[PDB]
């Protein structure tokens, strides 16, 4: 043994689900109303199912240049109406 | 001399559940963020912008289909850091170019650089030889060929493989219309190695198991070994004869035995890994000129290998302008290779 | 982009005569086209006669045209050759043919709208992928 | 008898508390609509 | 807790059901609860197959399995497979759901509370694995349990309705069977036949009469070897040559359940006659030809002369011969020539395919039934997307040909794998070294060496 | 003594220098027969009508090929199932370009090996071993029955099979992907953990074996020579390999069992294998793998792609090329 304590004897005691009963449910709900908010969408840059193409085009809004990358991708999110 | 580097070292090298070390101080950040960038990416971030992919679960796809994707090929080789002139500090740009596929790259090599360094390390504490992390030589040279050298020498990081289920399938039905790479003899010796090691572990394991000494009652013979005893838990003598009588030879030496287990499969991934250093030049196995002359002027001669480039040629065609959409190909129908009806 | 009134918005006769249809139309002459036609028209082909698919441009020059509502209602409930001078209720499955077509036993009046005005908006979704075949999967 | 707080005890959240989170968030997916 | 633990029994948990070898009371718990598991999904299935199922659609575009094989035996349809009454379909299911509680209660009763043994309560019912007289008494009675068995089938075809028969003149129908094959050269005969193609072994039986008459053959046989299995004994020859043991017996019947399962994957695959693809779906052969057929028909409207039309490589087009002779149908699919059915066979002649019959008699129905099974061949991936490997997501199909053949090969491997497992270890440990070989007395060396 | 005695006790005889027995008495001459067919026909068999279309393939050295490019070619499409020894050939002539050889050595290959298959249990009874490493052998006995039988009888041709060759081994693999998807289906899946996590566990154990031998010789000698053959004692430390690789990951993360640890060692790749050859045998019947073309859909209904849509371009590239001439209707069902 290395002196931590079991895991089997942790995870039957009392204690450790009076915790995690909450601490569990807690980060799930989190993690639910980090997509359900829309806010993984911002933070990642992902488009919604409405913002792939705009409503006529069916070309990919491909970047094309090394430095200026980031210009082409907010000029792309501009034509989207 | 207790100074603060030896009480250091105290501690790194403490028996605790999960032993730490000096190599750890690389190993556990670089594993931890090259894991969590893989999983953030396949769940959040799309390939939308480089590739014209969707590519996670935030989009629709499944555990097949998600990946972290190249970026696109107008990055060249770029290092893309975060900070870098191309995001420019901006984190949701940058994971839109692709920055997250170098993130999981490059904190991956670290971190299998890490997990060799462990492996020495532990080895060296313990008092036992470093075969392990030799052995550990073969996937590292896998991973930088394949994910390393082979886009270093391409045009840009996009062709090297996506870290994804589907996305690496992809990569293999490249390799085999573009490079002709089932016929390179460096993949072969690597197919040779690997399919070999299957052969030799399960081989071993079932000789071991069915020439076990009866060194107990029970019908459950796993419970009649003991880890400090000092004799051989099963017949070398017996597992001899049969193999000799079955196969015409058999090992009779359980140290060259276990070597061999170690070279077969270690041998053959470096083998491989040398073709793909030939691929990254586009320096490929593709033709025998023997069989091209023969056939350019007898249209009589076909073989499974004239077949199979027939193949190629379709893969080609038919895969490169999505697989490739920053290259703008446009194939009309009537320019794309077709049998009859199909 | 985004499933709109006016991409939901098809040709009702030949006189130039517009309907709207809604998003809820649209989905039940998918899943109805996926009932019924989809075995041999998956995409817009024809797999048992491919010379013939369901290209708005290839239904405007049918005989009588069958780009618009009333034609492909008409279609389905008494299907001819081409240029129609042969009536194919026998070997194509219609409203007339629902005894040796039994899928067609259950559809109605109101599917059958449902079901043209899936044909006449996809194409405006899919473009050259209608009626294209395995060129543009 | 035992400690709390081991290296053993952050390497196992290190690991567990992200993952909740992104059941919790991957579970939410399921009920998106195009 | 009696042979309940490794101590006692010297099997661990995993191989648990080992522990019950000597236990005959106990055991037969085990085999009928087993069997109420077997019975209550039977009874089930069908129900959720009738909940979930559309008389206007085929069966085979609705992943149906069970009601397949009882519209086969002639319950619930009519002319052409025609979904007429769907309340026998509803009778099969709850019986069997309603018996599967008897033998739920009798496994339960006889696992955990009945006398574990049965050789102190009754000789009758008690046995010893090891006593060749009552062995093969108890395998007797269920031979003749068998007999009874195929002769309830030959019942319901000769006096309680009939079977489906799709080979019946109209377009398949239920047809009563009053004239069973009896004559041995021809029931018999099907287990000479090569098993390799145009031949087929026992999987080519095409018509009602041999699968009756085969079945009268089957029901006697059974019950005269169960009646002769219980008044012998093993004679001596069988005695010298078999191991004796409750492992071995058990890996005898894995052999020959896996030799079954791959028998019945064959029969799925190829035979349409008692698998009628009214009711499954064409077979893979049959949609290969349907799809011959179809543009056969397609071009010949539009004036092509399909006799002489050669195709690219110097074979004819639509129409070519077979290696000995035959007129069959171009392309890949000249690989099913020994195709055979119902809505083909107007079209054959003495020398196969009949060029006037192909010019003049095409009826709309075998149009329309060639262009139905073309669209249904047996191809889909395993989320149900039908067609081939690169088709776009829309139909929503695979063959229930495919469901069953694939499962019944999986399950057909893995018995043969069962049987190589215990039949090894019975043949081991009847002689002694199924735990390891004995230090003392290690057989190899007292045998000379081999060099 | 007599005679049938006498020559049950030379079969059976655990004193051959290569054990024969029962199965060996069928393993032997089918062998032979099926290896002097190979050799002879991968040398000098002329070109072979391999899909019916009176288009032969030439397989041979003798005839343009070399070691990668050459096979033995399989039978033609015409004959699609059919038995075709050589006495239903009306000359050799005629038997050779339909692909004759093919039949005659598969089957008496397959016969071959399943007897080796029951002579591995024989010999192990007859020397009181235990039973099952025979069925070990079964998972590459299982995979060659896949590619040599079970796919040409749901495909309805021997012509599918596998052909005896190098490259006739990469043209069966392409256009295996193109008609079955076969990268997308959970059984090759399993089947590539076997082979790629028994290669795995082949160095594994290996290198920690080697890791932990005792030391018994000098520097300039091999440290092969420390052991001896029948040697009573074990010939490495096992706790001290323990000791290593528990630090490694975790303690219970490592085997102290040898017994345990070997059976691991055996079961892991064997089952691996099983499920590739199912894989093979059940898309035999058409259950091919995940299809998720088009899967992803925008709101207004636009087709996005993912990679799954990348590999099916691929797949569509396979499709339409392979068998150029071979196919005069649309779809190729079989
Ligand atoms: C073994 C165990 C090791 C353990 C793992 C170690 C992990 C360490 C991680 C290090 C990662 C190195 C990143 C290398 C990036 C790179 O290379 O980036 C590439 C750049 C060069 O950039 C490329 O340059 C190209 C050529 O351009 C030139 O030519 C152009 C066209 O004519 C124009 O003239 C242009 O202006 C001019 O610059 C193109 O521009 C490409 O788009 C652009 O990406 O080199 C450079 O950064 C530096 C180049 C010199 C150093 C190269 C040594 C390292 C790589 C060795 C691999 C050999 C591969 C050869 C193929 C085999
Ligand atoms: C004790 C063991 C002793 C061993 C004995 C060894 C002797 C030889 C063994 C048999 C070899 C079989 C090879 C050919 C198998 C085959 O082509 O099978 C096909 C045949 C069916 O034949 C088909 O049957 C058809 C019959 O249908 C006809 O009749 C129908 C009637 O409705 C329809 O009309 C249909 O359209 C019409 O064509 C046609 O004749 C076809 O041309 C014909 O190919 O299956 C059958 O005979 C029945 C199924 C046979 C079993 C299949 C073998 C599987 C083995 C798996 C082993 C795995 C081991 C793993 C190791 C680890
Ligand atoms: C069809 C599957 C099946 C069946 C019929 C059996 C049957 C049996 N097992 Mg086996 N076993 C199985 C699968 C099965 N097993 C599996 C998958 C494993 C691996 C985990 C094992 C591992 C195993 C071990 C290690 C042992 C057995 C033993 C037994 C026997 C005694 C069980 C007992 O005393 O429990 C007592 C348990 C209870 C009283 C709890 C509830 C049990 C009941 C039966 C639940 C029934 C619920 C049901 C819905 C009620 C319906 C009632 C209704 C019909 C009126 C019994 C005949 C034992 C034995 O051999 O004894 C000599 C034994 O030691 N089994
Ligand atoms: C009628 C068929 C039959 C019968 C009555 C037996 C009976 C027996 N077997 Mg045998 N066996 C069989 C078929 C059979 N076997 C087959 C087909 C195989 C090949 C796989 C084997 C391979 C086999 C081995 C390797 C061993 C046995 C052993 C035994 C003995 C102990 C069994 C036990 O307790 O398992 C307990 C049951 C379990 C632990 C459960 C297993 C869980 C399975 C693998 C799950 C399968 C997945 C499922 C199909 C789908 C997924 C479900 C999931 C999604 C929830 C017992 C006498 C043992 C023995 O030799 O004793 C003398 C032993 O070591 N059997
Ligand atoms: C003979 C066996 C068999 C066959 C051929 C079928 C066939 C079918 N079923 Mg049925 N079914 C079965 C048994 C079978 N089922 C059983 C045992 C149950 C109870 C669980 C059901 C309950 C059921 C339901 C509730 C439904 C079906 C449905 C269907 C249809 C669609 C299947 C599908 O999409 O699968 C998807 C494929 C899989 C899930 C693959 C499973 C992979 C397994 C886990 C691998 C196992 C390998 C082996 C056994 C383990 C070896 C381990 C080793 C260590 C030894 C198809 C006609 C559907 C339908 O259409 O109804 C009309 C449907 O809704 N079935
Ligand atoms: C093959 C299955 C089978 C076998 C061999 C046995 C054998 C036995 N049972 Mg068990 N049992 C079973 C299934 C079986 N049972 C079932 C399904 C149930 C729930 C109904 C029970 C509930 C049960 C109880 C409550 C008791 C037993 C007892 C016994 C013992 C004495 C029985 C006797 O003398 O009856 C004499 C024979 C008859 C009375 C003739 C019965 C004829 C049946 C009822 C009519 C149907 C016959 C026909 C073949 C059925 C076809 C069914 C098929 C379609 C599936 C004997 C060892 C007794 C025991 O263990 O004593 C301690 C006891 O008390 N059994
Ligand atoms: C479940 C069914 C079953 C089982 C398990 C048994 C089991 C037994 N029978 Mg019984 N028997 C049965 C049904 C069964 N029988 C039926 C229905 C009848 C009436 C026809 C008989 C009539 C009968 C007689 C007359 C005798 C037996 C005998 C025996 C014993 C020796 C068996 C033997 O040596 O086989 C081995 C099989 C052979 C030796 C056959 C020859 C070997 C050939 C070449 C194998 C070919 C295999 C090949 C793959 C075939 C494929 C299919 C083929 C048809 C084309 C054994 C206990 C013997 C005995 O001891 O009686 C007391 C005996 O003399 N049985
Ligand atoms: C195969 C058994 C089919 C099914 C099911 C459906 N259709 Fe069909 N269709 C089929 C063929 C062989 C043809 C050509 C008929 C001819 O000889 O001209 C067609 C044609 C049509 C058309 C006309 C297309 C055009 O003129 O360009 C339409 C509009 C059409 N089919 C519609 C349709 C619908 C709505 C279906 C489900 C109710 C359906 N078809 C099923 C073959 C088959
Ligand atoms: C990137 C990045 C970063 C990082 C991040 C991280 C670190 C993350 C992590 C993350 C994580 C860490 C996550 C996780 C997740 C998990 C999951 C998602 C899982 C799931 C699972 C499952 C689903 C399961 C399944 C199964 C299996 C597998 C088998 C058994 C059975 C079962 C079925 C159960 C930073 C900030 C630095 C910076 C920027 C960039
Ligand atoms: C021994 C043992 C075991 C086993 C057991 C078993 C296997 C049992 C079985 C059991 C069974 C096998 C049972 C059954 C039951 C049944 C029932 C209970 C039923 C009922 C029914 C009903 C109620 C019906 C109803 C209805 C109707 C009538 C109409 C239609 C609708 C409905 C459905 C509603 C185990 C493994 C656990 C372990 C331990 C030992
Ligand atoms: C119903 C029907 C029918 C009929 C059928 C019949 C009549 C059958 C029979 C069957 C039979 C009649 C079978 C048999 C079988 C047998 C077997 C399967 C055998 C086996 C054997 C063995 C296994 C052996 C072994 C051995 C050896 C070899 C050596 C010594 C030792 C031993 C013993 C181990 C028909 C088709 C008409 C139609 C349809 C329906
Ligand atoms: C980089 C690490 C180099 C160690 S540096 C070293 O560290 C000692 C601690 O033991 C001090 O006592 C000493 O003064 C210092 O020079
Ligand atoms: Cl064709």
């Amino acid at each position: 043994t290395t002196g931590e304590r079991p895991f089997s004897d942790i995870i039957t005691s009392v204690r450790y689900w009076v915790i995690h009963s909450i601490t569990i449910p807690a980060l799930f709900i989190a993690g639910w109303l980090f997509v359900s908010t829309g806010l993984a969408y911002d933070v990642f840059g992902t488009p919604r199912p409405d913002s792939y193409y705009a409503q006529e085009q069916r070309s990919i809004p491909l970047v094309t240049d090394r430095f200026e990358a980031k210009q082409q991708v907010e000029t792309f999110l501009e034509q989207l109406k | 001399e207790r100074g603060w580097f030896d009480i250091l070292d105290d501690w790194l090298k403490r028996d605790r559940f999960v032993f730490v070390g000096w190599s750890g101080i690389l190993l556990f950040p670089c594993a931890y963020l090259a894991l969590g960038g893989w999983l953030t990416g396949t769940t959040f971030v799309t390939s939308w912008y480089t590739h014209g992919l969707a590519s996670s679960y935030l989009e629709g796809c499944n555990f097949l289909t998600v990946a972290v994707s190249t970026p696109a090929n107008s990055m060249g080789h770029s290092l893309l850091l975060l900070w870098g002139p191309e995001a420019q500090g901006d984190f949701t740009r940058w994971c839109q170019l692709g920055g997250l596929w170098t993130f999981i790259a490059l904190h991956g090599a670290f971190g299998l650089i890490g997990f060799m360094l462990r492996q020495f390390e532990i080895a060296r504490l313990v008092g036992v030889r470093p075969y392990n992390a030799i052995a550990f030589s073969a996937p590292i040279a896998v991973f930088v060929s394949v994910f390393l050298i082979y886009p270093l020498g391409q045009s840009s990081w996009f062709f090297a493989p996506s870290f994804g289920v589907a996305a690496i399938f992809r990569f293999l039905l490249f390799f085999q219309g573009f490079h002709n790479w089932t016929l390179n003899p460096f993949h072969m010796m690597g197919v040779a190695g690997v399919l070999g090691g299957a052969l030799l572990c399960a081989i071993h394991g079932a000789t071991v198991e069915n020439t076990l000494f009866q060194d107990g009652e029970g019908a459950s013979t796993f419970r009649a070994f003991n880890p400090t005893q000092a004799e051989e838990t099963y017949s070398m003598v017996t597992a001899n004869r049969f193999w000799s009588q079955i196969f015409g030879i058999a090992f009779s030496n359980k140290r060259w035995l276990h070597f061999f287990m170690l070279f077969v499969p270690v041998t053959g991934l470096w083998m491989s890994a040398i073709g793909v250093v030939g691929l990254a030049l586009n320096l490929r196995s593709y033709d025998f000129i023997s069989q091209e002359i023969r056939a350019a002027e007898d249209p009589e001669f076909e073989t499974f290998y004239t077949k199979n480039l027939l193949l190629n040629e379709g893969i080609r065609a038919w895969m490169a302008p999505q697989d490739q959409p920053h290259e703008n190909f446009v194939f009309p129908e009537e320019v794309l290779p077709r049998g009859n009806a199909l | 982009a985004e499933l709109t009134p006016e991409v939901l918005t098809v040709p009702l006769n030949s006189e130039g005569k517009t309907i709207t249809l809604t998003e809820k139309q649209y989905l039940e002459g998918k899943r109805l086209f996926q009932y019924a036609c989809a075995s041999c028209h998956v995409g817009g082909i024809t797999k048992t006669n491919p010379s013939l698919d369901l290209r708005t441009e290839t239904l405007a020059l049918a005989t009588p045209p069958r780009d618009n509502i009333e034609g492909l209602v008409d279609y389905m409930k008494n299907p001819t050759t081409y240029d129609g001078e042969q009536e194919i209720a026998e070997v194509h499955p219609s409203l007339r043919s629902a005894d040796i077509f039994p899928k067609m036993r259950n559809l109605t009046e109101k599917d059958l709208v449902a079901i043209a005005g899936h044909i006449l908006v996809e194409p405006k979704i899919l473009g050259d992928k209608w009626g294209g075949g395995k060129v543009y999967y | 008898s035992y400690p709390i707080f081991t290296v053993r005890w952050v390497a196992v959240h290190t690991l567990a508390v992200p993952t909740i989170f992104f059941l919790g968030a991957i579970a939410a997916m399921q009920f998106i609509q195009r | 807790a009696t042979n309940r633990d490794q101590e006692s029994s010297g099997f661990a948990w995993w191989a648990g059901n080992a522990r019950l070898i000597n236990l005959s009371g106990k055991l037969l718990g085990a085999h009928v609860a087993h069997a109420g598991l077997i019975v209550f999904w039977a009874g089930a299935m069908t129900l959720f197959e009738l909940a979930h199922f559309i008389p206007e659609k085929p069966m085979y575009e609705q992943g149906l399995i069970l009601i397949p094989h009882i519209a086969t035996l002639g319950w619930g349809v009519g002319p052409g497979g025609e979904v007429v009454d769907t309340f026998p379909f509803f009778v099969v299911g709850v019986v069997h759901l309603i018996s599967s509680a008897v033998l739920g209660f009798g496994g339960v009763y006889h696992a955990i509370r009945g006398p574990e043994t049965l050789e102190e309560y009754s000789s009758f019912f008690g046995y010893d694995w090891k006593d060749k007289n009552k062995m093969t008494t108890i395998l007797g009675f269920h031979l003749i349990v068998l007999g009874i068995g195929a002769l309830l089938l030959v019942a319901k075809a000769m006096f309680f309705g009939g079977l489906y028969d799709t080979w019946a003149p109209g377009g398949g129908d239920v047809r009563v069977i009053t004239n069973p094959t009896l004559d041995p050269r021809v029931i018999f005969g099907y287990l000479l036949k090569s098993p390799f193609g145009g031949e087929g072994w026992i999987v080519s039986v095409n018509n009602l009469e041999d699968v009756v008459g085969g079945h009268i053959w089957i029901g006697l046989i059974c019950i005269a070897g169960g009646i002769w299995h219980i008044l012998t004994t093993p004679f001596g020859w069988a005695r010298r040559a078999f191991i004796w043991s409750g492992e071995a017996y058990l890996s005898y019947s894995l052999g020959a359940l896996s030799m079954m399962g791959f028998i019945a994957t064959c029969f799925v695959w190829f035979n349409n006659t008692v698998y009628p693809s009214e009711f499954y779906g064409p077979t893979g052969p049959e949609a290969s030809q349907a799809q011959a057929m179809t543009f056969l028909i397609r071009d010949q409207k539009l004036g092509a002369n399909v006799g002489s039309a050669q195709g690219p490589t110097g074979l004819g087009k639509y129409l070519m011969r077979s290696p000995t002779g035959e007129i069959i149908f171009g392309g890949e699919t000249m690989r099913f020539w020994d195709f055979r059915g119902p809505w083909l066979e107007p079209l054959r002649g003495p020398n196969g395919l009949d060029l006037n019959k192909i010019k003049n008699d095409i009826q709309p129905w075998q149009e329309r039934r060639a262009a139905e099974y073309m669209t249904h061949a047996p191809l889909g991936s395993l989320n149900s997307v039908g067609g081939v490997a690169t088709e776009i997501n829309s139909v929503n199909f695979v063959s229930p040909r495919s469901w069953l053949a694939t499962s019944h090969f999986v399950l057909a491997f893995f018995f043969l794998v069962g049987h190589l497992w215990h039949a090894g270890r019975a043949r081991a440990a009847a002689a002694g070294f199924e735990k390891g070989i004995d230090r003392e007395s290690e057989p190899v060396l007292s045998m000379p060496s081999l060099d | 003594a007599n005679l049938w005695e006498r020559f049950c006790n030379w079969v059976t005889s655990t004193d051959n220098r290569l054990y024969v027995g029962w199965f060996g008495v069928i393993m032997i001459p089918t062998l032979l027969a099926a290896t002097i067919c190979f050799v002879i026909a991968f040398i000098a068999a002329p070109p072979v009508d391999i899909d019916g279309i009176r288009e032969p393939v030439s397989g041979s050295l003798l005839y343009g090929n070399n070691i990668i490019t050459g096979a033995v070619v399989p039978s033609s499409n015409a004959i699609g199932l059919h038995f075709y020894p050589i006495w239903e050939a009306a000359s050799l002539d005629e038997w050779l370009y339909n692909g004759g050889p093919y039949q005659l050595i598969i089957f008496h290959f397959l016969l071959g090996a399943s007897c080796y298959m029951g002579r591995q249990w024989e010999l192990s009874y007859r020397l009181g071993m235990r039973p099952w490493i025979c069925v070990a052998y079964s998972a590459p006995l299982a995979s060659a029955f896949a590619v040599f039988l079970i796919y040409p009888i749901g495909q309805g041709s021997f012509s599918d099979g596998m052909p005896l060759g190098i490259s006739g081994t990469f043209n069966f693999m392409i256009v295996f992907q193109a008609e079955h998807n076969i990268l997308m289906h959970p059984f090759h899946q399993l089947g590539v953990a076997g082979v790629f996590g028994g290669a795995l566990f082949c160095a594994m154990h290996g290198s920690l074996v080697t890791s932990s031998l005792i030391r018994e010789t000098t520097e300039t000698e091999s440290a092969n020579y420390g052991y001896k053959f029948g040697q009573e004692e074990e010939t490495y430390n096992i706790v001290a390999a323990h000791g290593y690789f528990g630090r490694l990951i975790f303690q219970y993360a490592s085997f102290n069992n040898s017994r345990s640890l070997h059976f691991f060692l055996a079961a892991w790749p064997v089952v691996g294998v099983w499920f590739a050859a199912l894989g093979i045998s059940t898309m035999a019947f058409n259950l091919n793998g995940f299809n998720f073309n088009h899967s992803v859909i925008d709101a207004k209904g636009n087709v996005i792609n993912t990679w799954a849509d990348i590999i099916n371009r691929a797949n569509l590239g396979m499709e339409v090329m392979h068998e150029r001439n071979a196919h005069n209707f649309p779809l190729d069902l079989a």
